[PDB]
């Protein structure tokens, strides 16, 4: 049946604000999604070579 | 007429997949990597290395055969 | 060339404006060749022009030595023996060579620094896109 | 292992093209000296000189 | 409707007691996937501005 | 014919990686090719520019 | 065909086996085949079971080489439970090329 | 769960991606001139006494 | 109605860089053929300069060289850009014909034998460049080339003396190799459009040399990423051997002027045709060694119809992928002779490194295929 | 099998000058097209000779 069929845990490659299951992840999201973020804009301005 | 919705046919296959933005982008580097690169490095030694060992070989016997024809002359040098 | 080599017993001395990008020595060789003189050993009969020089291909350059010890002085002091004649000419016809041997090393000074910044930052743009790939999963069910 | 060329019914194969190329292996003895600025066959014939 | 693209869609509000799920589902053919997802997202950036 | 002396490797004050060149050593060495010679060698290619 | 050499030359094939590795990604001997316009003929007249169990191994394979890893050894493919799946189909499509050679220059 | 200091100024400047398009123009500076922290006080350190710019002040005025 | 699907010139970028499917496990050896076209652009916009400030005569062509250097401004950048820049095309391409020799690229047949023309194609442009500065280097290899050139029986004498200018060497020797240069860089991006449209036919070969039509990716953002990253990659050790050693890769005795004045103490070219001058020179005749020549590079048409295995790359073929290696260590020794006097131990080290560049591709690779094809009973 | 139809190369070449359809009464100023194409390769084959010797 596919009532037999669920995700695999992910838990060995998330980031470490989000591996509590139980907390739902109001703060952690926006304040979560910029760590490969000024990496992608300080590449940028090192374009200007 | 290769696009994506033509190319083969396939049934009873699942994927699962995470954003990009949930995940980090460094795992396991040097815990994994490291056993990793040592492994693929045992699986192709005897393949690529010994084709380069005797290239040196015949390096070093063929620059040390040019000098002792040339001038280095201790006992063939008489009357 | 006509009068030049009836001077020097048949042999042109060359321009020296590119001599020690010429040679395989750099400025090493004509240091190691303008202090290097010796005299002819036994057995080698040489001629009218040749001064015995052991840096020098074929061993009989047509050059009898041009510097010694006070053949000149220097206009702020500075003692003018032999070597410190050929160390400072062979800072001399390098820079001739080369005129821009300074400006080549600040520039590279630059460019390793901005490619300090470039690569890591160029190198995690692309590890933030892969990783969709790198985690997924597989199953089969027939 | 190119034994097509080895047949029974294909060996007439060169006897219909061949009385095509009864010149046409010479035809550089009559057609390129057209433009060469040579004599090599122009001693042949009393045609041209 | 103009060009075929679908047998139908619609859009959802489910709610829970702390979070909830808002989106779309729709129905075509294979050879549509790409063009439908293409409109639909391009009518949530839309009502953004 | 028979065989050559190679120059040895001098410690020049040039010889590292980002190592200018001594800017008094030229002005001294401008006056070996000046006065001990160009009775012989001409440097054709340098000016007084 | 040599039957002093029964049990050696078969040890040079099991040794042969493991030096190539494709039993570490998951893979059976006819899933590495060239395909060329033989090869593809025989694929379209297998059994939809057998079909559906090549392209899964594939597929898992080739998401192995993307991230440079292999399998488990207790999941390899083991040398005397490898099944030669494509070669009755691959047999009888080539004697059918053959028979239509010996027709067109006889 | 306090998060770290990577929420940088991404509700405040980041999100619309309107930096992403002109960071070759507006988002461009603080890498040439604050990095005179950078090449030229290396090279002229190594080069102590060597360049033109230090031997000068014995051959003007005089 | 959307715009990148439906715009007549914005299609075709679309089919050939974004939307294209690629394989998903393609390697960092896909890498260089994207690096080809960077370096042969960048070849491009380089010799612009040098052309403009240029004089091609006897008497003028080694201080043309010099002025360069000292005299025109951001010259010695550029200069130095484009004498390592050659090197760097040079080794861009060895490696991508390796690949494609390793992993079976070449049953794509149209692709690999307008790739065939295109090795020809940059090895002569690059010897009609180096004949330029007109040093003894430049001299004395031009003047051996022409003697396996006049070798030809019928045609060779007329033909080298149409090429020289009309005598010898004289002014107008560099308005016809000068000429066979400027323009054949160009007939190189022509053939490389076409290059592309063929590989567009079938999509990429991958390293388990087993067909990927279940697992393809889209090419942006995967690879265009990956390619930019390998790109910058590829200018850091550009400006390295510019800004930090730009005469390693080189010959002094080529800053020595060119005049028939005296026998140069040796004679070598750049070290992309050491492997080449190596094989003809243990050949005593002038005819058989210019024959040899030309069959190191043409050899490589021969690759489909050699091919025995049933498997197509040499991911999975052990005996085999020994044999390649030792075909790479044969032409480290063929550089390297190549740069050497003729003296006694290195003619009959040149001359048995020359037979065994040909018996591994025409003999023992065919044999070594069909003994695995019986070791994995079929 | 009709190869002008199916080569990668050949069927451009045929969409564009062989098969392409073309109205019946285009006149003779529907010529000047294809002559600048012609006077275009041609100051291109004899700039070669100038800009040689220059
Ligand atoms: C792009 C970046 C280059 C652009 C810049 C241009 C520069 C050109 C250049 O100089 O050559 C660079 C180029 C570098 O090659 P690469 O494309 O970066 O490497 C390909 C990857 O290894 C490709 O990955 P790979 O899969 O081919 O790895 C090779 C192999 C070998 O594995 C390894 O040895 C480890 C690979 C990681 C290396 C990390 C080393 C850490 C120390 O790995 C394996 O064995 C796995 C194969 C499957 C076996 C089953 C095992 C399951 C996995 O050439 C060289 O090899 C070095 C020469 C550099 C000087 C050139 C002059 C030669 C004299
Ligand atoms: C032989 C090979 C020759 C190539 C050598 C270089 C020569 C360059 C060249 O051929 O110029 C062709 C030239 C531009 O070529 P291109 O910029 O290199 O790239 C082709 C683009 O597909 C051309 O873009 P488009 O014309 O299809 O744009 C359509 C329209 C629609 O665009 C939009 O409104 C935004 C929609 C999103 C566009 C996303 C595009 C996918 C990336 O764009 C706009 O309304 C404003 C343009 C936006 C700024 C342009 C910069 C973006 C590129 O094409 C035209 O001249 C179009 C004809 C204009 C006549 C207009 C008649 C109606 C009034
Ligand atoms: C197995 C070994 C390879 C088997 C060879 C067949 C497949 C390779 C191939 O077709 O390349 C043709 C071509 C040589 O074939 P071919 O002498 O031109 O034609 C006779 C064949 O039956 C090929 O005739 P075809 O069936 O391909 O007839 C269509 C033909 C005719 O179509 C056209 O070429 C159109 C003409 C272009 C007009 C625009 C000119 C622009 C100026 O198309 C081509 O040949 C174009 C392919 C070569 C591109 C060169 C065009 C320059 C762009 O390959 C090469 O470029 C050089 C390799 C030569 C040695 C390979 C064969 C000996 C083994
Ligand atoms: C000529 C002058 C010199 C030319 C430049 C020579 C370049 C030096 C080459 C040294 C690079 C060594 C690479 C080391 C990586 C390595 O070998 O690991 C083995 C690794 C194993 O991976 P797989 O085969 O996929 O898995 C098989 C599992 N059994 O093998 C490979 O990476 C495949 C090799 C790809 C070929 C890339 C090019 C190799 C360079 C050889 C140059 C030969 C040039 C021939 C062209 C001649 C043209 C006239
Ligand atoms: C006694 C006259 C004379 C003097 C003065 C002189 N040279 Fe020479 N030198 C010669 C001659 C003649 C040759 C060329 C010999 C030949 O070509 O056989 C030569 C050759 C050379 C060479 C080339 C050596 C080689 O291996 O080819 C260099 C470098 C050189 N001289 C540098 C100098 C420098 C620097 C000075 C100034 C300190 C100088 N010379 C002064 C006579 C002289
Ligand atoms: C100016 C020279 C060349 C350019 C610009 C060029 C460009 C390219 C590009 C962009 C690709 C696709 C990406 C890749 O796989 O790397 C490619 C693939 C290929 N090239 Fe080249 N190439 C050149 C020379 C050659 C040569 C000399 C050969 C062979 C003798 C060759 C044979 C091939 C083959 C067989 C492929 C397909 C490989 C595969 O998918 O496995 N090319 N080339
Ligand atoms: C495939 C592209 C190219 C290759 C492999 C190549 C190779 C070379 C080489 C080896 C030299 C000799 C440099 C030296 O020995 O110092 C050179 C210089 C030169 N090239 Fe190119 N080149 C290419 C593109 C071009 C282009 C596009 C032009 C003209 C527009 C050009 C014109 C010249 C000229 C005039 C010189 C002489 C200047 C000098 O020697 O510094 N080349 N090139
Ligand atoms: C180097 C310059 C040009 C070349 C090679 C060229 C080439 C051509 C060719 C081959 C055709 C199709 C045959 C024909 O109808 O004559 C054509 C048609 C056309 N050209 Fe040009 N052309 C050039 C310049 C121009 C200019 C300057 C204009 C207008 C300002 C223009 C506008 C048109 C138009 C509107 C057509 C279609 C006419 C019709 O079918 O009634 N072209 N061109
Ligand atoms: C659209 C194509 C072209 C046009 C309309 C054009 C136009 C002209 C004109 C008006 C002159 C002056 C002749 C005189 O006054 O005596 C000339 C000559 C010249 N052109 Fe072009 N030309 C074209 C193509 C080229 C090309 C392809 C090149 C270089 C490869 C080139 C380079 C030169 C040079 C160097 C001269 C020297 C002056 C002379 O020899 O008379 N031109 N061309
Ligand atoms: C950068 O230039 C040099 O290295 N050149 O030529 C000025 C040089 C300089 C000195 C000695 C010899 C050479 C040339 O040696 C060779 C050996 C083989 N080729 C060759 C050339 C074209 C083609 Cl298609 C195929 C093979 N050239």
């Amino acid at each position: 049946s596919h009532t037999d069929i669920r995700v695999p845990d992910f838990s060995d490659y998330r980031r470490a604000e989000v591996l509590d299951s139980t907390k739902s992840s109001k703060e952690s999201s926006d304040a979560r999604k910029g760590f490969s973020y000024l990496i992608t804009a300080t590449t940028t301005v090192g374009v200007a070579y | 007429g290769r696009e994506f919705g033509h190319l083969t046919r396939m049934r009873h296959v699942i994927t699962y997949s995470l954003s990009p933005f949930e995940q980090r982008a460094f795992p396991h580097y040097f815990t994994k990597g490291i056993p990793n690169v040592l492994r693929r490095t045992r699986a192709c030694i005897l393949r690529v290395a010994p084709p380069f060992v005797v290239f040196y070989l015949v390096y070093t016997w063929g620059t040390q055969e040019f000098e002792k024809s040339k001038r280095k002359n201790p006992a063939a040098y008489e009357n | 060339p006509e009068a030049a080599r009836a001077a020097n017993n048949g042999a042109l001395p060359p321009d020296l404006s590119y001599i020690v990008r010429a040679r395989h020595g750099g400025e090493d060789y004509v240091f190691s060749l303008l202090t290097g003189y010796c005299e002819p050993p036994t057995g080698v009969s040489l001629r009218e022009g040749l001064y015995f020089n052991p840096y020098f291909p074929g061993q009989a350059i047509a050059m009898a030595p041009p510097i010694y010890n006070e053949v000149l002085e220097f206009d702020d002091g500075t003692p003018a023996t032999m070597s410190q004649v050929a160390k400072d000419v062979c800072t001399f016809l390098r820079w001739a060579s080369e005129p821009e041997h300074d400006h080549r090393k600040r520039m590279g000074l630059k460019m390793l620094m901005m490619m300090g910044l470039l690569l890591p930052l160029v190198y995690a743009m692309k590890r933030h896109k892969w990783s969709v790939l790198k985690s997924r999963k597989l199953a089969y069910r027939p | 292992m190119l034994s097509r060329f080895l047949g029974p019914r294909y060996r007439e194969l060169a006897r219909n093209w061949i009385p095509t190329a009864s010149m046409w292996g010479a035809v550089g003895a009559v057609g390129l000296v057209w433009a060469t600025d040579w004599r090599l066959i122009l001693d042949w014939v009393p045609y041209i000189n | 409707a103009t060009r075929k693209l679908c047998q139908s869609f619609q859009t959802f509000n489910i709610c829970y007691a702390e979070t909830g799920l808002l989106g779309a589902h729709f129905v075509c053919d294979n050879m549509s996937i790409d063009d439908m997802m293409f409109f639909l997202q391009g009518q949530w950036m839309r009502l953004c501005t | 014919t028979d065989l050559e002396l190679h120059a040895p490797s001098y410690p020049w004050s040039h010889r590292g990686l980002l190592s200018s060149l001594d800017h008094t050593s030229i002005r001294r060495g401008f006056q070996v090719y000046k006065q001990v010679c160009s009775s012989c060698h001409s440097m054709d290619y340098v000016a007084y520019r | 065909a040599v039957a002093a050499s029964s049990k050696w030359l078969e040890g040079i094939r099991k040794w042969y086996y493991n030096a190539a590795g494709f039993n570490k990604l998951g893979l059976m001997r006819d899933d590495t085949i060239y395909e060329d316009d033989d090869v593809k003929e025989a694929i379209r007249r297998l059994p939809e079971n057998l079909y559906n169990d090549r392209v899964f191994r594939i597929k898992r394979a080739l998401d192995l080489t993307m991230r440079q890893q292999i399998l488990p050894k207790e999941q390899w493919t083991k040398y005397e439970e490898d099944k030669f799946y494509l070669e009755p189909y691959l047999k009888e499509v080539i004697r059918e090329r053959k028979e239509r050679e010996e027709w067109a220059k006889k | 769960a306090a998060p770290t200091l990577t929420a940088r100024l991404y509700s405040l400047l980041f999100r619309r991606t309107s930096t992403f398009a002109l960071t070759i123009a507006v988002g461009a500076l603080f890498f040439e001139r604050a990095f005179d922290q950078g090449a030229d006080a290396i090279y002229e350190h190594i080069n102590q006494g060597k360049l033109w710019k230090h031997i000068k002040h014995k051959y003007e005025n005089k | 109605t959307n715009i990148r699907k439906s715009h007549p010139l914005m299609k075709i970028i679309n089919n050939a860089f974004i939307d294209l499917p690629a394989p998903s496990n393609i390697s960092s050896w896909w890498n260089f053929g994207s690096l080809l076209g960077i370096c042969l652009i960048l070849q491009i916009l380089t010799g612009l300069f040098l052309a403009m400030h240029y004089t091609s005569d006897t008497t003028t062509a080694f201080s043309s060289v010099t002025h360069i250097c000292r005299d025109v401004n951001y010259g010695w950048v550029i200069r130095y850009l484009h004498a390592n820049g050659a090197s760097m095309f040079f080794i861009c391409l060895f490696i991508h014909v390796g690949r494609g020799l390793y992993y079976g690229s070449y049953m794509f047949l149209e692709t690999w034998n307008i790739g065939v023309v295109l090795l020809f194609t940059v090895m002569a442009t690059a010897f009609m460049g180096y004949v330029l500065p007109w040093g003894q280097m430049s001299f004395w290899g031009a003047t051996v080339i022409t003697n396996l050139l006049s070798a030809i029986p019928y045609i060779g004498t007329d033909l080298v003396e149409w090429i020289w200018g009309g005598f010898s060497v004289d002014k107008a020797t560099l308005t016809r190799f000068f000429a066979f240069h400027f323009i054949l860089p160009f007939i190189i991006t022509a053939l490389a459009a076409v290059h592309l449209l063929f590989l567009h036919e079938t999509g990429s070969n991958n390293p388990t040399g087993i067909s990927s039509d279940m697992d393809k990716i889209p090419f942006h953002p995967y690879y265009t990423i990956k390619d930019i990253l390998g790109a910058l990659f590829m200018m850091l050790i550009l400006l390295i051997l510019v800004l930090f050693s730009p005469d390693l890769l080189g010959d002094p005795d080529n800053y020595t002027p060119a005049n028939p004045l005296n026998t140069p103490p040796h004679i070598k070219p750049e070290w992309y045709f050491l492997f080449a001058y190596a094989i003809l020179r243990s050949i005593p005749n002038k005819l058989g060694g210019v024959l040899a020549l030309v069959a190191s590079i043409l050899i490589l048409i021969l690759m489909p119809m050699l091919h025995t295995s049933k498997q197509r790359s040499m991911m999975f073929r052990p005996l085999s992928q020994c044999l390649f290696w030792m075909l790479v260590a044969d032409l480290i020794t063929l550089t390297w002779i190549g740069g050497q006097p003729v003296e006694h131990p290195f003619i009959i080290i040149g001359q048995l490194a020359s037979i065994l560049y040909f018996l591994i591709i025409l003999v023992l690779m065919p044999i070594t295929s069909i003994i695995e094809n019986n070791l994995l009973k079929w």
